[PDB]
RNA sequence: AAUAGGGUGAAGCCAGAGGAAACUCUGGUGGAGGCUCGUAGCGGUUCUGACGUGCAAAUCGAUCGUCGAAUUUGGGUAUAGG
RNA sequence: AGUGGGGAAAGGUUCCAUGUCAACAGCAGUUGGACAUGGGUUAGUCGAUCCUAAGAGAUGGGGAAGCUCCGUUUCAACGUGCUUGAUUUUUCAGGCCAACCAUCGAAAGGGAAUCCGGUUAAAAUUCCGGAACUUGGAUAUGGAUUCUUCACGGCAACGUAACUGAAUGUGGAGACGUCGGCGUGAGCCCUGGGAGGAGUUAUCUUUUCUUCUUAACAGCUUAUCACCCUGGAAUUGGUUUAUCCGGAGAUGGGGUCUUAUGGCUGGAAGAGCGCGGUAAUUUUGCCGCGUCCGGUGCGCUUACGACGGUCCUUGAAAAUCCACAGGAAGGAAUAGUUUUCAUGCCAAGUCGUACUCAUAACCGCAGCAGGUCUCCAAGGUUAACAGCCUCUAGUUGAUAGAAUAAUGUAGAUAAGGGAAGUCGGCAAAAUAGAUCCGUAACUUCGGGAUAAGGAUUGGCUCUAAGGAUCGGUAACGAUCAACUUAGAACUGGUACGGACAAGGGGAAUCUGACUGUCUAAUUAAAACAUAGCAUUG
RNA sequence: GGGUAAACGGCGGGAGUAACUAUGACUCUCUUAAGGUAGCCAAAUGCCUCGUCAUCUAAUUAGUGACGCGCAUGAAUGGAUUAACGAGAUUCCCACUGUCCCUAUCUACUAUCUAGCGAAACCACAGCCAAGGGAACGGGCUUGGCAGAAUCAGCGGGGAAAGAAGACCCUGUUGAGCUUGACUCUAGUUUGACAUUGUGAAAAGACGUUUUUUUACUUAUUCAAUGAAGCGGAGCUGGAGGUCAAACUCCACGUUCUAGCAUUAAGCC
RNA sequence: AUAACUGGCUUGUGGCAGUCAAGCGUUCAUAGCGACAUUGCUUUUUGAUUCUUCGAUGUCGGCUCUUCCUAUCAUACCGAAGCAGAAUUCGGUAAGCGUUGGAUUGUUCACCCACUAAUAGGGAACGUGAGCUGGGUUUAGACCGUCGUGAGACAGGUUAGUUU
RNA sequence: CUUGGAUUUACUGAAGACUAACUACUGCGAAAGCAUUUACCAAGGACGUUUUCAUUAAUCAAGAACGAAAGUUAGGGGAUC
């Protein structure tokens, strides 16, 4: 059964720290705690080790990354923009 | 009254920092030969945790161009590279992230992280999780780029100087609250001894200039001046303004 | 180096039911937490109890707080009188 | 979870025997941790010694009038280097290199190697008896290797008695948090048969108690995991208590490896133990027989394994040992190796070692109800290592006698009332385990909550359900086995969590969010901290 | 002279005015840096004060809910809330009871008596009252009451009982902790001059020397890296610039799908 | 040599009692009252003073217990009346005998509820802390308001604070 | 605001918005809405059809998707109003 409506992970807290403080705490882990995918040998097997570390248990390749997730906004916009930066100098 | 917290700080004695489980200084490899007119081209062997520290390691292999032997070297590793990469560092270096190049060889808007300041002090700027510097432009006949720090400054290096492409990763630490004294404690156990915070205005008038009087107030202006001497420099230093900002910068 | 025995039952997982759909519900499993009752431990509320030329220059009895962490503790080591 | 058996710190002879009682043991004393005289501590294997930790600290140096301060990744011409082909001429000759490394810092970290039985008045992993091991060295014999010079076998994982390998490089071990359930082993607990001995016996108990044990080390063997070969998968399958795995090759079939742990044998019955006999004023005994075969588990403790969770926390270093890469050099034919194969030979220095470890051996002026780190841990009841009773072991120590006024201290009970007492319910009482039922406002939706508040509970005799291993619609038969749960009848001075153990609850206000912290020895709080928020450099 | 309050902090008076009265939406005037906004309240903050009303009781300086010209509430000197939590402060209620009406009885250990053992505090001398006077509250002195050895258990009236050269107050030309726009200084820091300190150029100044501004050199000096490894210049190779004299400019000059390997030079003269 | 208790002197102030008699009392100064004045007493108020105590006399109230005073609330006997009876009022001898239970407050005091014959007032070092208690006051912890630039102040409020 | 030269002139640059003029009794979309270039993604009405199924339909309590502007939370940006 859906043992708690919307605390979810964050159900380990009990009434503390405050509803905001707590839901804030939700979203990120998790983040921090789900399976991803590896780019490496394709398989749902990329879990965090620490903060920026990924691990694969298939492959056994480990990626840096961000705090809570594999891959963070500023840094899928920095592969594009170094990719589009090199091709318009080496052409 | 007596010497107070800021004072005793600098003495060193329980406020040197917890380095035994450190991982290395994080560095670029010195300027030799190769990265001065070439490349050379090394692999990345490990990726670790550094505690006090929030972006992830980087342990990678060159060959010693001089001599039959081994070198590893401890980088600030950034989003993105694994290990088993192959990472690039010198003049020829192509524009990949993880690559070690100048400064001088990338096109304006490249992002990257532990850029030196002078040429060959092995990383300066950009070096904490999320963090990262923005090229702003060149001036090729002063052998000068400017570049766009992390806090907003502007500042202008020399060419010749080396930075690594990408962001450093373990980005958005600082998102998730910490919610308790415990975590707080945790992480101050392997960085320094700063933490817990007694307030001065918590304090006597012999521990603090905030400490005394009937209520717990300050009493007079928080915010000091520069020239103010030691014991003297608790509160808002040479604050230009307080108070909530609003609008923009 | 040390820390009985219980209670509660977070994510994750299995199975079933309902619905036109979006979705919802149920039974297990699991074993989270500066969570909880409560020993050892650590502390020290109250009786303003005993004692108050004491067993003792701070103790004794009962009653109490806390008891898996900001926990307790041996040894080594550092900080020295404005 | 000891008033048992040991240790670390600290003490220092308090240890043991003999003698002794002036003082000391707040009474006593024939007794003593007292007093006197002697005796007593045995190591290649246990520690120290060595290593490095936080840290301490010499040195070319830079300060300081100077005592000295600073620096140790230290602005330095920093080896009291190493290996060969040998030479003895105690001379040579070359070739490799010098990044790092003065030194101190752990009787709980790291670390070469020992067990059992016996023995004293007092020592023992140190002595005796037997059986091993490590390191260093020497070196002989056998084996192995070589005409294809530096071994063979296996498709492979890899196997073996061996089975060249310099500089240099590299890898591994040393070497690492914490929690959760699961599996295996060991010790303990429980239990049947049998062979001895003890007990009880008015009656009975195929009975109550007790002995039946097996070290280090050597050989063969033994495993989760992991790995290899084959094969090619949807009707997706395999699979954990915990849902993870498979075209990056699952399921199926067959193999390989680690030896943690268990088994058999040697050690080793010759020992130890239990009975029985016999010599003798006896040192010390000597002899006979036995010492066997099973069962069980959500048991207790402990070790190990395979897993899973956790962190803005990711959980030492060095000495030391091994391996690999490399291909220098040296090697054959009637001949060079190598002590990483077996056997044989020699040696292992120095210091510690008695005893106490505490209601009398330490510190508190003392034989002080205080303080002071840690290991082992039986039966019953029970959730329980709590409380209560008991076995082994250890104590029976604390001035004593006679009485039992008042007032005390500690502990009880009390008609009717029930906070009228008092600043105040202070103190005390009341509640309490477990099963079932039932549970409001409010809420950050997590809680509040054991809310509140009801019922039940003994003993005895039964019944039902929940399994394992064998054997071919086996939906069955046989053999074996742990305690949980549920129901029924009967029964009693209506008792029954019968001792023990064990929440009182509700409606609000003020205040601090919470867990946490401080005035050792009059204040624990609303004070401090805290996460969160903001400002400053 | 400008900015700044999540810096320290601050956040008003006096008159009139509505067709009963009362009140005052409204008006005038003085004045400030701004005149307390949203909220909240006789609150741990309200003197007056046991404020007024309501509720709670037989009865309430208590509690709670209201009201608010609030001596002297109020917004990160944080305001108002707030589930959960609390050996925090407070009121009521149920249960409970020796807290009480109002005391009684029981047990152990004392006390008690004995054998042995055996302190200390304290002590001018001592120790019965009433009055008087008196340093204005006497054990002693005056006048009276009276007055008989030796004692035991209790007791808390008195000994202005003991404990400590009053810790409150005042004085002292005695201190100390703390503060500041006290007096007098001071480490640090900042600013100028001179010295360290040399070699040139251009342009403005004043009598071949000189003041100022800028900017040139490198060897003094300062910062940094390294096991002081590849610096500076020239050249050999190519490539682009279409050359025209003629080789004149610029560029490069051994490594980029892959977690391999590179060490002790081959070759040539 | 000097304040903060008790005590002593004093008695303004507090409390109590007289003298006179303008008026009140249906007329009637004096049953019962009594203005303007004026004489005293007491030491249960508070001041004034500074004599004793600063090598220390334990500094609120309550609880407990004894005793004393009388300026008598009740009870005994009586005199007076604007005393018909009933009730009530004034006065005498009288302290022999009693003078309570509670809500709020630390309170003395105050104020209600209720019973009662009555719910009189006082003293005894403002009786009584080696009798207790410790709510208050009055050390050191902490909060608020106002004040102060500040350290801090406040017969302002609040909470916790060893009784030999 | 301006002799510290404001305003005005030329060049370069940095920001965020917006998409003028073409633009209409014209288009598309369930509605809210939708306007620079290009490419990709899936969707759609109408038309054409001698293709196919054969009543599968209409409107709809309950129940769902979307829904200008303003407003809320957290980041980022914050030129202009
Ligand atoms: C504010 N002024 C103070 C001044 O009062 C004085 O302080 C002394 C201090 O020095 C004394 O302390 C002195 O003596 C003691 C001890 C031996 O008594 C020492 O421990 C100490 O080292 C020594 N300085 C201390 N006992 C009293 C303070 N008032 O010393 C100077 C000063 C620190 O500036
Ligand atoms: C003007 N004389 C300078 C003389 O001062 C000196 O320079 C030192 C220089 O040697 C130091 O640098 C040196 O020392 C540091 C050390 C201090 O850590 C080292 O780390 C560094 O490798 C070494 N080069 C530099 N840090 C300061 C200069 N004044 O040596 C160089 C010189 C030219 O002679
Ligand atoms: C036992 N409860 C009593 C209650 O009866 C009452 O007592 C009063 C008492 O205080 C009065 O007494 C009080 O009032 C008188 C005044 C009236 O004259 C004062 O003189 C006196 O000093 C004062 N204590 C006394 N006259 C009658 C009792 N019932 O009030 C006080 C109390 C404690 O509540
Ligand atoms: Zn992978």
């Amino acid at each position: 059964t859906k043992r708690t409506k919307k605390v979810g992970i964050t159900g380990k807290f009990g009434v503390r720290y405050g509803s905001s403080l707590r839901r804030q705490t939700k979203k990120l882990e998790v983040q921090q705690h789900a399976k991803y995918d590896c780019s490496f040998c394709g398989k749902r097997t990329v879990q965090r080790g620490a903060t920026g570390i990924w691990n694969c248990k298939s492959c056994k390749k480990t990626v840096a990354g961000g705090a809570y997730t594999v891959s963070t906004a500023a840094a899928a916009t920095v592969r594009s923009t170094i990719r589009r930066l090199r091709e318009l100098a080496e052409a | 009254g007596r010497v107070i917290r800021n004072q005793r700080k600098g003495a060193g004695s329980i406020f040197t920092s917890h380095t035994r489980l450190r991982k290395g200084a994080a560095k670029l490899r010195t300027l030799d030969y190769a990265e001065r007119h070439g490349y050379i081209r090394g692999v990345v062997k490990q990726i670790i945790h550094d505690p006090g520290r929030g972006a992830p390691l980087a342990k990678v292999a060159f060959r010693d161009p001089y001599k039959y032997k081994l070198r590893e070297e401890t980088f600030i590793a950034n989003e993105g590279v694994y290990t088993g990469q192959f990472i690039y560092a010198g003049k020829k270096a192509s524009l990949n992230v993880g690559n070690i190049l100048p400064l001088g060889a990338c096109p304006e808007g490249t992002i990257v992280s532990n850029v030196e300041e002078k040429v060959g002090d092995r990383g300066a700027l950009g070096r904490t999780s999320g963090n990262y510097v923005i090229i702003i432009g060149h001036n090729p006949d002063e052998n000068k780029t400017r570049v766009k720090l992390p806090s907003g400054a502007k500042k202008i290096i020399s060419s010749d100087a080396r930075g690594v492409i990408g962001v450093v990763a373990g980005g958005g630490r600082i998102d998730k609250p910490l919610l308790k004294a415990g975590r707080a404690f945790h992480k101050y156990k392997v960085k320094r001894n700063s933490w817990p915070k007694t307030r001065g205005v918590a304090m006597n008038p012999v521990d603090h200039p905030h400490g005394g009087g009937n209520h717990q107030h300050i009493g007079k202006a928080s915010t000091i001046s520069r020239g103010a001497v030691s014991g003297q420099k608790a509160g808002l230093i040479a604050a230009r303004r307080t108070g909530l900002l609003r609008g923009t910068q």
